[PDB]
């Protein structure tokens, strides 16, 4: 039948309006699986994979990557889902929504004989007068404490429990506010995401230093020093053999006792150098050092530190370099040549943690550290999972909120204000591209729709009466989740971040317009 | 004992059911991306046997990922890879065209006339096409940049990048221009090495830009060096700056107690040595193809200078063009004339979770990166092959001046030609050159039929219209279907891309009109 | 009209092994009826009454034990819900050490009656936020439920009468032996610093003559034997050394490279002298016990049986660090002679055997030390092993003594008072949590009715005479198992009493367990396929 | 992060190289004696790798790709 069946038989070849309902059905299941996902009063789902791991999630991006599809058209919805959780952290959930909604209202019109392409350059006209509408509705204004909590909220309540969101908030927006400096951009490298598994979900905390994964490899260390010298380097302190094929040889006893022991003259010679640091530095029993080095350190060396009372870590990690030296403060130093009292870190306090085989090492009471690590407490595993999927969500959000000083009103206040905005506009656009217009208006209130679906109360009476509290008050009024009445997002605390939005709207629109333009599918790399 | 002259899994087909196969083979080619011509093409998905997705309308993609077994079908797959390798557009055109002059030729086989005579006319007509073409071109001022931006527009409203019209345009003619080159009385384009594109899936479309310089993704060896450096001078090199072994065998043999601590102490003398004399030269980027030792990071941190290591070939050559560096593979003998000045600011800032290294504010650079933001992977991929046609057609303008009036007009031109030079032959063989010269209608003809519009009034229309004297620019508006004056429309294409194409369709035709026999199943004897 | 298609949508995109289950039956009900089973499991080994059972693993090992954490961890479960319940119940194991059968126990109870509420039409929601603030409401009236207080942890008598309860549900025929075995060895342990470590109680299991013979070590046990010829020391000076009792040698390459015949001819003698002069060297130090973690040398244990030397070789860098520690001892890393500081000492050093196993014993005079040991009989390696678990279950709950040092009545009195507590708080609660807060206050009476029913009572008359007493107010009244009808006691003066911090850890991992298997709503699993281990 | 596969991604990125005439297929072996005698002869000095499967079954498609 095909052409591409003619050249290659065994090829699968969808033409015409068979591509566009593949892809359309594809969107729709799609939608369908993550509707119930959207607002705080979505259900969570339970993802098993094949070993067996168990999973607790609400994220859309998450869902997507877990979820047992075989698909094309949902395959590349995951690809543009992923750039958004990538780019942004938010708003997954919502893309897809929109993607299956546009196309739905899309195909709405188009199985009434209309061209896709008419569709698109409604699409592209109606994203135009949003993006513009988006632009003119977003509140600017300097974020303090509150703001950043109201954000955080916004975004924790929606991904985890009510209390541990309530934990959550705190320690997001502490630590976003720590390593945050004067007109500079975020790093969130700098926020270590730490999990033990040991106390209750809510004993999750913010410590203002660094916690390390590994602890003291000497029994003999001490366990915990009061005030520390943190000494931070990146030198080999264990055994290393010549380049150059060394060998040695002997022709007696004692030569092979005089060679063993000149062997590790190299190495003594920087542990000598440290514990002349370390004498000069603190003559006292007051202080303290705690060496960390992202190199290994054989037992000799441990020994020789560990009798002048200096405790040190061995094989730490790279990033761990740069964190140390901005909460403690030192200098991380490749080679001990010219070391000084200046290039050492401080920390008020230095205690190591012991949890089943799993050993924690504490760096505390930092002076101002620009670094700070998030510690994750939790009864079970997925319970860690889940909330680091929250923590990297919340601050996401939180750093993005940052970055503009703007904030969209959220509770889909937004969606409705652009869908009645877009619908005025309507008559303005010539040609039949209005029809594209009025879809594009109708798959925007879809968030609103879910909304209140997923609080339980009726779709369309309660979008309804949204809509005619907006048109006649004119304000920003969005869908309360315990009552359906209409609700003002911005007086009750409801923030969604500008830069997600824009972007939900522009890939929305991108991957829908290709879609829609879409008459083949063809496989046809076999035989 | 089956003993046969050939082997059994050999099978010989002949006679004129062979042509037949052929030329049904090439239209069924041609009729697979025939819908995927014209501004108002439709996108087609592919999928790749590797497990990713192509989304595109560009013919030569859709051609490649499809595999096929009559060898016609590898020919025209061939053509459409010649024809984009070539000149960078008009694969689909090729494409199309082929399938039709195979069509008229199998006309005439079906009757009693021998291939060669049709060969011969294909010739003739080809030759005239050309002329034709020369005759009908018109000159353009590549000083002018709103007449190139007119033409790359015209290369690009067929594809997905047409709704962001000026931003692809500007990107295109800007890397193309500062990636032209002179050197040794020699002019060179290399759009190839220099001026990558770099895609980073998200943000939007609108932010892409193409940079005065090169951006990697790359980040610093070690957190103490600085990320924002103003105006540097690079240094760039291939060797390692690390201790490593010789080529011939070289142990060592050690019978004196100090002799190991002496061994390892002259490695770190080494190091610090290589340091010292990249230092001599008071650079502040050291950027290597290979590792980076980290003794050799603490004296080059102690010079403060900030150093990026195992970088690629092409990226290093890359910075070097853009920055005016000479890439050095020992550093003693490091010259200043080799330390790059001219990158007016380097900068290594984090996009989304990840590092990248910005040299982007060099003057003069004659090498550049485009930085694409985009919905996803695949909308940035079609994205990229619509730029790469852009600056394919840039640089085909670049290189020849001369335009032709596209949308049909050069084509119903063409045909009207050697309609009128074919009244004077009275041979058999001018009926073929005429179908050959009537055959390039059908790309009026698929403009039309994608547009929607009806084919047969609109093209008795165009030929009538063509028909008169100073009518050669009158074409298709592929986007109303009504016929217009393409020096009003203003869409043009460069006459090296029409030539190619006719060139490649005809004897695309003439190679496939001349196999009669096919033998297959026979080992490669290798 | 012959076959029915799947859905269009997500049904026709699922992979072929994949399962997706949604909505209340589907998932919700699914998920409390396996946990119901697996508390069904477990439910016949909960109190003194508890029944031992036969576990045989994949790898064909036979397990018998009324340990719930251990069956857990021996039974392959399969439901990812079950498996939740599992990870709670492993939790509270390693937090406290005892209590994972009644996490099991809560925890399903509270699911089946959170299926029942569903049933009658409440929510979800409205189920989780009614347990919730009845777990809150627990654990307000916990601290009010303190019976007594440990008061002493250097006495042996109240140490060992605080332990029996514990170690009383396993192993109950003989309780009181284990409990003096266990007394004495914590309290050697834990010195005047209130630190005290539960890895400091080593078990060894030498099998033959009855768990009624096992005793105490105020030392170490290795089944071993010594290397040298030396089989006894009476003022033990033990020098430890990390190393192979061995000439070092160079690390990268060594070869001796000989050039003349006199080189040759002396090198051995040479090498031979070394290793006696370092020897005579150790042993010049007063040391007479030589324990090595490494290798022996030929030569060296020659020259170590000259000078009687007792060479004792460990394999393991842990009972190393264990032997240290129980000496005073520190591991050279080299030949040289020990210096004062880091000279061993232990008051006696002989090799023994027991039943049919050479030993090596380390035994301090004194009672006490770093570490003390426990010597295991018995008549089969599975019931020593269920003595090991039950010693572990008295250590932990000594550990946790030393942390928390509250007690509450045991034998569901505690439970009992909960439940009445609860309910009588969640009357005076309108709303629609009411009937959660009732249902939760209900589901603390399956360990009196599981304790009831592995006593062989009827446990609703158990379970009436309990609520009446407690109307009265005797708040510390629990079931009398030495009894063949149903019949409460007083648990003060009895001494059945458990720890206030396992009790409360406990009910908070039920309740956090049984809530999350609440909240979950869809189940998409995916295809086994492999995963061999 | 090396242990997990930095150049992974670029390794995927830059094996999309195609570039000549088409990207071919792998042989496909029909006859058991056209496996013993393609085996037998042919260089011994390079390395032959022969994939076996059976149409339908999960776990084929993704080695093909390969
Ligand atoms: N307390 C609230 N009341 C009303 N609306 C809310 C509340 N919290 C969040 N929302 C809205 O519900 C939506 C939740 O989206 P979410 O589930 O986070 O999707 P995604 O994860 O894709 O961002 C947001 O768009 C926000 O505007
Ligand atoms: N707006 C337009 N109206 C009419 N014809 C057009 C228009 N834009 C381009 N064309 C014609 O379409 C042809 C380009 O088709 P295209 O899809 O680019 O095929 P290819 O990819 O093989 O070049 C050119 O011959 C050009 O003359
Ligand atoms: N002598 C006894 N009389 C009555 N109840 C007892 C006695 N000893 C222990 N119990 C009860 O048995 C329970 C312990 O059961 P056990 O098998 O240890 O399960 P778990 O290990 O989960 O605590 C305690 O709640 C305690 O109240
Ligand atoms: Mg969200
Ligand atoms: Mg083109
Ligand atoms: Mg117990």
């Amino acid at each position: 039948m095909a052409a591409v069946k003619t050249l290659n038989p065994k090829a699968e070849v969808a033409r015409a309006q068979a591509a566009l309902a593949v892809n359309i059905s594809a969107a729709r299941g799609l939608q369908d699986v993550l509707r119930t996902n959207l607002g705080p009063k979505g259900t969570m789902k339970m993802l098993v994979s094949g070993a067996g791991d168990i999973k607790l999630t609400k994220d859309g991006n998450v869902l997507l990557h877990e979820m047992q599809i075989q698909h094309p058209t949902a395959s590349l919805i995951a690809k543009v889902a992923t750039a958004q959780d990538d780019i942004t952290g938010d708003g997954t959930t919502s893309n897809v929504l929109i993607i299956g909604e546009l196309l739905k209202q899309a195909d709405l019109y188009i199985s009434e004989g209309l061209h896709p392409r008419i569709i698109t350059e409604g699409f592209e006209a109606a994203k135009e007068k949003a993006l513009q509408f988006l632009e003119e509705v977003k509140v600017s204004r300097e974020m303090d404490r509150e703001t950043l909590i109201d954000v955080a909220r916004t975004s924790l309540r929606t991904k985890v429990h009510a209390e541990l969101a309530d934990v959550l908030t705190e320690a997001v927006v502490d630590s976003i506010l720590a390593i945050k400096k004067q007109d500079e951009p975020i790093d969130l490298f700098m926020i270590e995401i730490m999990e033990m598994k040991h106390k209750s979900e809510t004993d999750t905390s913010l410590i203002r230093g660094l916690v390390l994964d590994h602890g003291a490899r000497h029994p003999d260390m001490k366990k915990r020093v009061e005030d520390a010298y943190i000494l931070t380097c990146n030198v080999s302190l264990e055994y290393e053999k010549t380049e150059v094929n060394s060998g040695f040889f002997y022709k007696s006893a004692e030569e092979r006792e005089k060679l063993v022991k000149a062997e590790r003259k190299f190495i003594e010679d920087r542990v000598k150098k440290i514990i002349e640091l370390k004498r000069k530095v603190c003559g006292d029993s007051d202080k303290g050092f705690v060496v960390i080095n992202q190199k290994g350190i054989d037992p000799f060396s441990l020994d020789a530190l560990s009798k002048e009372g200096i405790v040190a870590l061995r094989r730490a990690k790279r990033r761990n370099m740069e964190r140390l030296t901005l909460a403690c403060g030192g200098v991380a130093l490749n080679s001990f040549d010219d070391l000084s009292p200046d290039c050492l870190g401080h920390a008020g306090l230095v205690y190591e943690y012991t949890l089943g085989e799993e050993k924690f090492t504490f760096i505390e009471k930092c002076n101002n550290p620009r670094s700070v690590t998030l510690l994750i407490k939790g009864p079970n595993k997925h319970t860690l999972t889940q909330i680091k999927d929250a923590v990297r969500d919340g601050l996401r959000a939180v750093k993005n909120a940052i970055d503009d000083g703007c904030v969209v009103p959220g509770a889909g206040a937004v969606e409705v204000a652009m869908a009645e905005a877009l619908i005025k506009h309507k008559p303005s656009v010539k040609g039949r591209a209005q029809l594209g217009v009025q879809a594009f208006a109708d798959a925007l209130l879809i968030i609103p729709k879910v909304l209140a679906q997923n609080s339980g109360f009726d779709l369309q009476e309660t979008l309804v009466k949204i809509q005619a509290e907006h048109s006649e008050s004119g304000q920003l009024v969005g869908v309360d989740l315990n009552t359906g009445e209409p609700m003002v997002a911005a007086e009750v605390g409801v923030w969604d971040n500008y830069c997600v939005k824009k972007q939900l709207l522009h890939s929305c629109t991108v991957i829908a317009t290709n879609i829609l333009l879409v008459d083949e599918i063809m496989r046809a790399g076999m035989s | 004992r089956p003993v046969l002259v050939l082997s059994q899994n050999t099978k010989r087909e002949s006679g004129r059911k062979v042509q037949s196969g052929n030329i049904n083979a090439a239209k069924t080619i041609a009729d697979i991306i025939r819908t995927c011509l014209g501004p108002k093409s439709m996108m087609k998905m592919l999928l790749d046997p590797m497990g990713g997705i192509v989304m595109t309308n560009d013919g030569n993609a859709i051609l490649r990922e499809i595999q096929v077994q009559h060898p016609a079908a590898k020919s025209m797959i061939e053509i459409s890879r010649t024809q984009d390798e070539e000149v960078g557009d008009g694969t689909t055109s090729v494409i199309i065209l082929a399938g039709e002059m195979l069509s008229v030729a199998e006309h005439f086989l079906e009757q009693q006339m021998h291939p060669t005579v049709v060969i011969s006319a294909y010739r003739k007509a080809l030759d005239d096409m050309i002329s034709t073409l020369k005759k009908i071109s018109i000159p353009v001022d590549i000083s002018d940049s709103d007449m190139m931006l007119n033409i790359i527009n015209s290369s690009i409203t067929t594809k997905a990048i047409s709704r962001w019209s000026s931003l692809a345009c500007n990107i295109a003619l800007d890397a193309v221009k500062m990636v032209q080159f002179e050197e040794n009385g020699r002019k060179e384009i290399d759009i190839k090495k220099y001026a990558r594109v770099e895609k980073i899936p998200g943000g939007i479309i609108e932010d892409s830009c193409v940079l005065r310089g090169v951006m990697i993704n790359k980040d610093v060896t070690h957190p103490r060096m600085r990320r924002y450096i103003k105006n540097p001078r690079i240094v760039l090199l291939d060797s390692s700056l690390e201790y490593k072994k010789g080529e011939s065998q070289t142990d060592i043999e050690i019978t004196r107690e100090e002799d190991f601590t002496r061994i390892l102490q002259m490695e770190e003398e080494y190091i610090q040595q290589l340091c010292e004399d990249i230092i001599q030269l008071k650079p502040d980027v050291v950027i290597t193809e290979k590792g980076i030792s980290d003794l050799a990071q603490h004296y080059l941190m102690r010079a403060n200078i900030t150093a990026i290591r195992r970088v690629r070939k092409t990226d290093n050559n890359r910075i070097a063009r853009a920055c005016g560096a000479r890439i050095v593979s020992r550093p003693e003998e490091l010259r200043e004339d080799d330390v790059g000045t001219g990158a007016g600011l380097l900068e290594i800032k984090k996009i989304g979770d990840e590092y990248f290294t910005f040299i982007t504010d060099c003057k003069d650079p004659k090498a550049c990166t485009i930085l694409l933001r985009g919905a996803s992977k695949e909308i940035l991929s079609e994205v990229e092959r619509n730029l790469q046609d852009a600056m394919q057609v840039c640089r085909n303008v670049l290189l020849d001046p001369q335009l032709v009036p596209g949308g049909g007009a050069s084509e119903m031109a063409v045909a009207h030609a050697l309609t009128e030079k074919s009244k004077a032959m009275t041979g058999v063989e001018q009926w073929p050159y005429r179908a050959v010269a009537q055959a390039l209608e059908v790309i009026p003809r698929t403009l039309i039929q994608n547009c929607g519009a009806s084919t047969i009034r609109l093209l008795t229309s165009l030929r009538a219209k063509h028909t008169q004297e100073n009518c050669e620019t009158w074409g298709v508006n592929g986007e109303t279907g009504t016929l217009v004056d393409m020096k009003e429309l203003g869409i043009w294409e460069p006459l090296a891309v029409k030539l190619q194409t006719y060139k490649t369709a005809v004897e695309t035709a003439v190679l496939l009109l001349r196999i009669d026999d096919i033998v297959s199943g026979h080992k490669k004897k290798g | 009209a012959l076959h029915v298609p799947k859905a269009p949508g997500f049904a026709q995109m699922l992979k072929e092994g994949a399962k997706h289950f949604s909505g209340l039956e589907e998932a919700v009900y699914r998920n409390i009826q396996a946990c119901k089973e697996l508390a069904q499991t477990t439910r016949t080994a909960y109190g003194p009454n508890g029944m031992n059972k036969m576990v045989i693993n994949h790898l064909e090992k036979l397990f018998v034990t009324n340990d719930a954490a251990t069956i857990l961890r021996e039974l392959e479960v399969q439901h990812p819900a079950a498996k939740m319940i599992v990870m709670a119940s492993h939790m509270q194991e390693q937090e406290v050490g005892d209590g994972t059968n009644f996490v099991l126990v809560f925890a399903g109870a509270l699911l089946e009656l959170a299926e029942e509420l569903l049933r009658i039409g409440l929510s979800v929601s409205e189920v989780i936020e009614g347990y919730e603030i009845a777990c809150r409401k627990a654990h307000e009236i916990l601290p009010n439920l303190v019976c007594c207080s440990a008061k002493n942890l250097r006495d042996i008598d109240e140490v060992s009468s605080l332990l029996r309860t514990s170690i009383m549900s396993k192993q109950y025929g003989n309780e009181v032996f284990l409990a003096k075995l266990i007394a004495q060895a914590c309290v050697s342990i834990f010195p005047d610093s209130g630190h005290f470590n539960v890895d400091n109680i080593r078990v060894c299991k030498i099998l033959g003559s009855g768990i009624s013979s096992s005793s105490v070590l105020h030392g170490m046990v290795f089944k071993k034997e010594t290397e040298g010829d030396v089989t006894s020391v009476k003022d033990a000076k033990i020098a430890v050394y990390s190393c192979p009792f061995d000439g070092m040698i160079t690390e990268t390459k060594g070869t001796v490279l000989i050039k003349t015949a006199e080189e040759l001819m002396n090198f051995s003698k040479g090498e031979e002298n070394l290793m006696d002069a370092q020897v005579k060297a150790i042993a010049d130090t007063g040391a007479n016990v030589v324990v090595t973690g490494g290798k022996v040398a030929d030569m060296a244990l020659h020259y170590a049986n000259k000078y009687n030397i007792m060479l004792v070789r460990l394999n393991s860098k842990w009972d190393l660090r264990r032997l240290c520690k129980t000496v005073g001892a520190t591991a050279l890393p080299r030949l040289t002679p020990p210096v004062l500081e880091e000279m061993g000492h232990c008051d006696s050093v002989y090799l023994s055997e027991v039943g049919d196993t050479q030993v090596v014993v380390f035994k301090h005079e004194k009672e006490d030390g770093a570490i003390s040991t426990i010597v295991l009989r018995g008549s089969t390696d599975n019931l020593m092993d269920d003595i090991e678990r039950a010693v572990d279950d008295g250590v932990n709950t000594f550990k946790v003594l030393t942390r928390d040092k509250r007690l509450v009545p045991g034998g569901g009195a505690t439970e009992i008072e909960l439940a009445k507590q609860i309910t009588s708080y969640g009357e005076t609660c309108p709303g629609l949590e009411q009937y959660a807060i009732k249902k939760f206050a209900e589901a603390f009476e399956a360990i009196p009715r599981a304790l009831a029913e592995n006593s062989g009572v009827k446990a609703n008359e158990v379970i009436s005479k309990l609520y009446a007493v407690h109307q009265e107010g005797n708040k510390n009244v629990g079931l009398d198992i030495e009894a063949e009808v149903p019949a409460v006691k007083d648990m003060l003066e009895a001494g059945i009493l458990d720890t206030y911090l396992g009790k409360y850890w406990a009910i908070k991992l039920a309740t956090n367990a049984a809530v999350t298997v609440l909240r979950v709503d869809q189940i998409i699993m995916a295809k086994p396929a492999g995963g061999p281990k | 992060f090396l242990q997990q596969y930095r150049k992974q991604r670029m390794e995927e990125m830059r094996q999309q190289l195609h570039k000549g005439p088409q990207f071919k297929q792998v042989f496909e072996i029909s006859s058991g004696e056209g496996f013993l005698d393609m085996i037998d002869k042919e260089q011994k000095s390079i390395v032959i790798m022969v994939h076996i499967y059976e149409d339908g079954i999960p776990g084929t498609e993704a080695m093909n790709g390969c």
